[PDB]
């Protein structure tokens, strides 16, 4: 598998990542962690 | 030295 | 663990890694410890002098010491080389879960969060030293996919 990433606006990416972290902070549901660990 | 820097250094000291 | 003071504005860049620590306080205390260690080391480099910042770091240090005491007989805590290995395998597992969902065309919050948190865990791994080649690539890719897929969903685009 290859994981090339296109050119991205790096400052905007940082802002969008933080906003996504904020959606995570405001979400009590952490079950994705357990789903990821149990995946085949 | 700084107690915080020292505590962190001591915390990470590999023994 | 004694709660931390309000996060100083200076430390915005460790906010999310501290949430990853809390997410793991029961699930994986080794991960929780190292997320806090990354946050502490990073914060000390940012600002260890402004009173609000120093207060915050002092309390984070208290949490680290309490955790290290609680988990003292754990090889992943007494040897950072072993802790790094634990974080590496754990983060990879999470990354590959998200990757596999993406490549199956299954787009949802759980896989977005998995890409996002995998990237945060790779940030945390920098506390141990230079990232591996795969870590550099996977982190770049996870940051891209977390945001790209989130954006596609909210705006009706097909990834």
């Amino acid at each position: 598998r290859s994981y090339g990433t296109p050119e991205l606006d790096e400052d905007d990416l940082e802002a969008e990542l933080d906003a996504l972290g904020d959606e995570l902070l405001a979400d009590e549901d952490s079950s994705y962690l357990d789903e990821a660990a149990s995946a085949p | 030295q700084d107690e915080l820097s020292q505590r962190l250094a001591r915390l990470r000291d590999q023994v | 663990l004694a709660p931390l003071p309000p996060l100083p504005a200076q430390f915005k860049s460790i906010q999310h890694h501290l949430r990853t620590a809390q997410e793991h306080d029961k699930r994986d205390p080794v991960v929780a410890y190292y997320c806090r260690l990354y946050a502490m080391q990073t914060g000390m480099k940012i600002d260890s002098k402004t009173p609000e910042c120093r207060k915050f770091l002092s309390k984070l240090m208290d949490q680290l010491e309490a955790l290290k005491k609680q988990l003292g007989d754990n090889e992943a805590i007494t040897q950072e080389i072993v802790g790094c290995a634990h974080l590496e395998n754990y983060a990879l597992k999470m990354f590959l879960y998200a990757d596999n969902e993406d490549r199956a065309g299954r787009f949802h919050k759980n896989m977005i969060k998995s890409f996002y948190t995998a990237s945060l865990l790779i940030d945390v791994i920098t506390v141990f030293g230079e990232l591996t080649d795969e870590n550099v690539k996977h982190r770049k890719y996870a940051r891209w996919k977390a945001t790209y897929i989130h954006n596609c969903l909210k705006n009706g685009e097909t990834p």
